[PDB]
RNA sequence: UCUGAGAGUUUGAUCCUGGCUCAGGAUUAACGCUGGCGGCAUGCCUAAUACAUGCAAGUCGAUCGAAAGUAGUAAUACUUUAGAGGCGAACGGGUGAGUAACACGUAUCCAAUCUACCUUAUAAUGGGGGAUAACUAGUUGAAAGACUAGCUAAUACCGCAUAAGAACUUUGGUUCGAAUCAAAGUUGAAAGGACCUGCAAGGGUUCGUUAUUUGAUGAGGGUGCGCCAUAUCAGCUAGUUGGUGGGGUAACGGCCUACCAAGGCAAUGACGUGUAGCUAUGCUGAGAAGUAGAAUAGCCACAAUGGGACUGAGACACGGCCCAUACUCCUACGGGAGGCAGCAGUAGGGAAUUUUUCACAAUGAGCGAAAGCUUGAUGGAGCAAUGCCGCGUGAACGAUGAAGGUCUUUAAGAUUGUAAAGUUCUUUUAUUUGGGAAGAAUGACUUUAGCAGGUAAUGGCUAGAGUUUGACUGUACCAUUUUGAAUAAGUGACGACUAACUAUGUGCCAGCAGUCGCGGUAAUACAUAGGUCGCAAGCGUUAUCCGGAUUUAUUGGGCGUAAAGCAAGCGCAGGCGGAUUGAAAAGUCUGGUGUUAAAGGCAGCUGCUUAACAGUUGUAUGCAUUGGAAAC
RNA sequence: GGUCUUGUAGCUCAGUCGGUAGAGCAACGGUCUGAAGAACCGUGUGUCGGCAGUUCGAUUCUGCCCGAGACCACCA
């Protein structure tokens, strides 16, 4: 599906974070290993290079709920100017317009900020925008909708959102404008940026 | 023309009669924008009094857009 | 078929009869050119030439070099 | 259709052929017999495959069971 | 323009079935042939009645051959059916789509079972109040015996359940008046006006989405497919997509000319004969037979479960009972499909004259409605008409 | 500032040489499940096989005569032009059968050519004649058609003088076959209409109309070069190469003719058998390069097959003409008609292709003093998941685990899975309520004020206003506007290559397979069930082009034993080759003008919600070319 | 669009006009080379499309029809 639905399914069996912790959940414990069956002794027997790069890449491919084509596509945009490969290919992840929606605190999760996006009750420049794949530079208007407020998600996110330094914006006034660009270490250190990007010799 | 499907774009010539449309043209002489609101013409203004005088035959249009860059103003001393 | 065209027909049916009426009156009047050398016939030969090269019947290039080829033979004279 | 008498391998459920009937066939080699290089396109004529059959359901043409 | 046309007056659809030599054909023409003489023009020669191989060198039809003419009162249009076996595929075709049952019998040979089977056909479709004409008395002089004929065809018609009394009866012969005699052709038209009564009108309905049963497909160079049939409910106009359905899996179509037999109209009312000519269809998919409608039509099915009367002995049937392997054939008015037949239990044999009713079995998924007229035939004759009560599958 | 990944495969196991298959990327792809949409492109490659019906090139009354009609009371404003005259139909349209070369792309030459329109300027637009259609009447013919006698004038035709400048000879001047002012002799022009000042006259303005002056457009020839493979095709070619006299093309020429001389090309691949429209470019890669010549564009080509010419300056003319062919038809059986490789549609072939759809509303063409139509060029709507790009099928919470499938088959256990129930939440598409923009503010035409020369106007520059110009048209887009988690996911694989394994059936049957091959009943590969993963409104297999294949090795291999040194030598051309002095000019570098089209790439912007894409700006690959730089 | 013929073992075929399941591949138990294959011996494998009537039961006589396999859609 283009949404996972389930996303715990997937962080079983190859391992990935999608917020704070997520590892253990208290679920009733978890099993780190593949769901299902087989989730007995096929920890680390047949391990190759190969292998890792693609779970890697898997895990890369999962953080945003991004398809595979659509990435090659931003990887070609990242091919469109010089420089290090990981710090444009990291810009160009978090610059998608649900990434910062969600990053500013008024969505408690990546997937609402994309449906908001999609349903059109999310600005840019001062007039609404329904694509949750925009690239984004300074200078670039987000409001709440206020007809959008009263949602009981919105307003605990509002209440409890996770604090971004890279884009400022006042909690309680529900405008926000893109302001720089982050750090490396600021991202999660566990994605090995050389496997995903060195695994795409397609385009 | 060779613009795109509902937003075209055109490329004006004075081009001579049997030549063929939007095929092989004499020269390159500006274009325009005639879609939107702004009356963009990028023109060169290098050559054109140039192919006047040497002979070119004005299409409808012409005669608007030449009356707002003004060159026939200067087209009837320049027949002096 | 179109009626556009059958009417160009019947007009250069007369005009084929026309430019045929003219044409063999320069073939006759360089064969007299031919026959007898002098002033006076050639100097018809090259009137009939001029009156035909302006009508659309002959390239006036080919009078030109007719009439320059008649008089280069009759500098004989 | 054109003239070239080739063999071909029967794939599918057993046989679904006549005896000078109608065929259409697909390229892809055999090591087991010499001499054949050709399958038939079971699904999209008198060819039709589908019995306890739903693993790659792509090739022996089939519909999907409706619940 | 092929033919402009708006009609402003009911379309009516008459036939004719006739054993060979009864004048059926000669009726068929001379009728068109005289009401091309006072009323409106027919065009209706003899070299427009037949066409297949073999058919005109013996003068009887294999398929209909189709009339068509204005009327002072109704607007009809003739088709003409066949009367033989080894053809009964395409008289039951002919004669199922008709509004009308004219039967025609002669004073120079006496009744024969073939008039005792076209009453049977009359039976089948449900065509009461039929017209009867004693055609073709042009031959050796009878004084009196034409009376008695006449009384044994009306008391002939009631072995089938059919009024002979109130049927209008007139001497006349069709062969004399396509000679040139006047005095037949008033015969004739005498005739015409006992068949502009007791004739139902075709039915007609005006908001459901479509139905048409496929009788056979024309080609048409650089037009393609015409098809036969008749719009008999609902309607259809130009620029609606349609479905197919029965007989062959569903397929989408666009319909692009509707002929009326060589005319172009806007809108046909239901139950008249046209045309409809289809876009990018293929002649193996579209059979003489199956279903063609609008989106939201009746569901094919391939078994059903059916009542049924069968005929009695009087009727013109059988009187032999029927094991359960039975497989008799269908007729859906257009085609002979067959299908086996599954007694209720508690029952060994059922004969012609007993009835319960049974589970249908079809070859191939066809379309049919909760009440269908179908006839279950066998044997080159009919034993019975039913209609669909039940789908299982 | 570019700048590449390997893996398996033989032998007991190895180190080799080496042969292949796989992991990608594109398309004019078919097949199964599928089916949500948007915008943008693409969609006869196969039979250059014939194809019904309607359109696809038509136009001018201010060109002429004349005829039909409207109406004005009979004179007649006015419409149609049924016809002769004006231009175009030669360009646009489509398709590659044929073509191995000046067919194509360029550097370049005409010292031998051309060109109506459109701009610079002179001279005239004067005076006569004749017929001439349509018409009317008549013959003939089945119809198509051919005619026989009167009719009128035409911007149609032919004379007359008009004639400086023009075309061709006589002298004085001039450039590597050429450039000019003279003096003469032969010669060659035609057409008026309209609008007005003005007693008409006399005069102007306009559309034209003729011969000279720069111009452009397009065509045409010798060019240097580059241009598919094949010596298991060795000689080829006689108006065919050379000499001259006549023509013939817009022109030099065996282009042709008449009379005389035997030449020319070819080993440094002619002649020939075959394939193929060439080019920009589509795609593989680091590149040298390979590959396909999609569509779109520049150029060549033929309109079922051949020919043969004519009007116009320009065709050997896609819906022009004369004829022979094959075929389909009419025929009263004498004779006639025909060409969808123009758009849609139909038959056949093939797996394989759009709707007998609509409008001149934007550009381009055809005409005019114009509305006006022709505009299947074009502009759009529909169909096609064919190929890209981009958004749905929900969101936050919720379980020591809801059943039921599966597995241990101890079940007092692991799974499915927070998947669900439940809470509201917002509807992108559904749903329905309103507005309908938008390309078209471009576009003619009608009036208001001066500037071109005479003012007396018409007329050309303008500025402003104006009614009117919409197929797409209820569009995409907005309105917290009506309801509603709703109106909507599969797919291939899971031994290894190659992230993805467990039970049951089946027993060298059924089958899979791109390779080791898997099955002699305990099958992680046959087939299912569960689970898993890769991808996704697209998914895997086949048809293909390259890559990895350094597997044609110049860039980047070898020839002792793996495939490979002719058994050697004498040895033409051909490639090389000791050192210097000086001039050098073919390479080598600096310089710009012509280009190298544009589009296509590469980068930067602009816009449709960003992206797809379109446009914009520059970006380069190759030969002239005039200076110079001096080692090789 | 109607024409002729066929439907018989798992396969190919036989063929009383009303009292026949006949042949060859195939399957089964084995002999046996070490085993496979071959051969040999054993002995069995058919409502003779699917229905309703004629009749004495009709596989075999008819009638519809299910399929299929060849032929023909000529006269604008």
């Amino acid at each position: 599906m283009k949404y996972t639905g389930s996303i715990f399914k997937r962080s079983r069996r190859l391992g990935f974070s999608l917020l704070e912790n997520n590892k253990e959940f208290s679920k009733g414990k978890k099993r780190k290993t593949i769901p299902g069956q087989h989730g007995n002794r096929f920890r680390s027997s047949t391990m190759s290079g190969y292998a890792q790069q693609l779970q890697e890449k898997q895990r890369m491919q999962y953080m945003y709920g991004i398809t595979d084509k659509q990435f090659r596509r931003l990887f070609r945009l990242v091919l469109k100017q010089r420089g290090n490969l990981a710090v444009n290919l990291f810009r160009v992840l978090e610059s998608r317009l649900d990434n910062i929606v969600y990053r500013m605190g008024f969505a408690p999760t990546r997937r609402s900020a994309r449906q908001l996006v999609n349903h059109g009750h999310v600005l840019l420049n001062d007039r609404t925008v329904d694509t949750p794949s925009i690239i984004l530079n300074p200078g670039d208007k987000v409001r709440l909708k206020a007809k959008t407020i009263k949602i009981p998600i919105v307003k605990a996110a509002s209440e409890s959102g996770v604090v971004s330094p890279f884009v400022e914006t006042n909690n309680k006034t529900f405008e926000g404008t893109y302001v720089r660009f982050p750090e490396r270490s600021e991202l999660p250190a566990g994605i090995n940026e050389s496997y995903v990007v060195e695994w795409y010799k397609r385009l | 023309r060779m613009g795109r499907v509902h937003y075209p774009t055109y490329r004006i010539v004075a081009v001579d009669s049997r030549v063929k449309r939007d095929g092989k043209y004499i020269a390159l002489i500006g274009h325009l924008n005639p879609a939107l609101k702004e009356n963009k013409c990028k023109i060169d203004e290098a050559v054109a009094l140039e192919w006047l005088n040497k002979g070119a035959k004005p299409t409808d249009t012409v005669r608007s857009l030449f009356s707002q860059t003004g060159l026939w103003k200067k087209f009837v001393e320049s027949k002096k | 078929n179109i009626k556009s065209n059958e009417k160009r027909l019947r007009q250069n049916i007369k005009r084929n009869l026309n430019n045929k009426g003219q044409k063999t009156k320069l073939k006759t009047n360089v064969k007299n050119f031919h026959k007898e050398i002098n002033l006076d016939n050639l100097g018809n030969v090259y009137s009939q030439a001029d009156r035909l090269a302006r009508k659309g019947i002959i390239s006036t290039n080919r009078a030109r070099r007719l009439k320059s080829r008649n008089v280069a033979v009759l500098n004989k004279t | 259709t054109n003239g070239f008498e080739v063999l071909t391998y029967i794939p599918g459920e057993g046989h679904n052929l006549q005896e000078h009937s109608v065929t259409l066939l697909r390229g892809g080699r055999v090591k087991d017999l010499p001499g054949v290089r050709y399958h038939i396109v079971r699904g999209t004529l008198d060819t039709v495959g589908v019995e306890k059959r739903r693993q790659q359901r792509s090739a022996y043409g089939a519909k999907k069971p409706k619940a | 323009a092929r033919e402009k046309f708006d009609r402003s007056k009911p379309h009516v659809n008459v036939g004719t079935i006739g054993h060979i030599d009864h004048g059926k054909t000669t009726l068929t023409a001379a009728i068109c042939t005289v009401l091309a003489k006072e009323g409106k023009s027919a065009a209706t020669r003899y070299d427009q009645i037949d066409k297949a191989p073999e058919e005109k060198a013996r003068g009887i039809t294999i398929n209909s051959a189709h009339v068509e003419y204005s009327s002072d009162k109704r607007h009809y249009a003739h088709v003409d059916c066949p009367g033989h076996a080894d053809y009964i595929k395409n008289m039951i075709t002919g004669a199922a789509q008709m509004d009308g049952a004219i039967l025609v019998v002669s004073a120079t040979d006496s009744v024969m079972p073939q008039t005792r089977e076209h009453i049977l056909l009359a039976r089948q479709v449900g065509v009461p109040r039929m017209v009867v004409f004693l055609n073709k008395c042009d031959i050796a002089t009878d004084e009196e015996v034409q009376e008695l004929v006449a009384e044994e065809v009306r008391d002939l018609l009631t072995s089938y359940g059919f009024d002979g009394k109130n049927t209008p009866i007139i001497y006349g012969s069709a062969l004399k008046a396509l000679e040139g005699d006047p005095k037949w052709e008033a015969k004739i038209h005498d005739l015409m006006n006992a068949v502009d009564e007791w004739i139902p009108t075709p039915e007609r309905e005006v908001d459901k989405p479509f139905l048409l049963a496929i009788e056979d497909t024309m080609t048409i160079t650089g037009r393609g497919t015409v098809v036969t049939g008749r719009v008999e409910r609902g309607e259809l106009k130009v620029g609606q997509e349609i479905e197919i359905v029965g007989l062959r899996p569903i397929r989408k179509a666009v319909v692009t000319g509707i002929e009326m037999f060589k005319k172009e109209l806007d809108s046909a009312m239901a139950g008249d004969n046209a045309g409809v000519l289809l876009r990018g269809v293929d002649r193996k998919e579209v059979e003489r037979g199956q279903v063609l409608a609008k989106p939201g039509s009746i569901k094919p099915h391939k078994k059903f479960k059916a009542e049924i009367y069968a005929l009695k002995k009087e009727e013109g049937g059988r009187h032999t009972g029927f094991l359960n392997g039975y497989r008799p054939q269908f007729y859906f008015r257009t085609t002979d499909v067959t299908g086996s037949i599954s007694l209720p239990e508690n029952t060994e044999m059922v004969l012609p004259g007993d009835n319960t009713s049974i589970t249908v079995e079809l070859i191939a998924p066809i379309a049919c409605e909760k009440g269908s007229k179908f006839s279950i035939r066998e044997g080159g004759r009919t034993v019975g008409a039913g209609s669909v009560t039940e789908v299982l599958e």
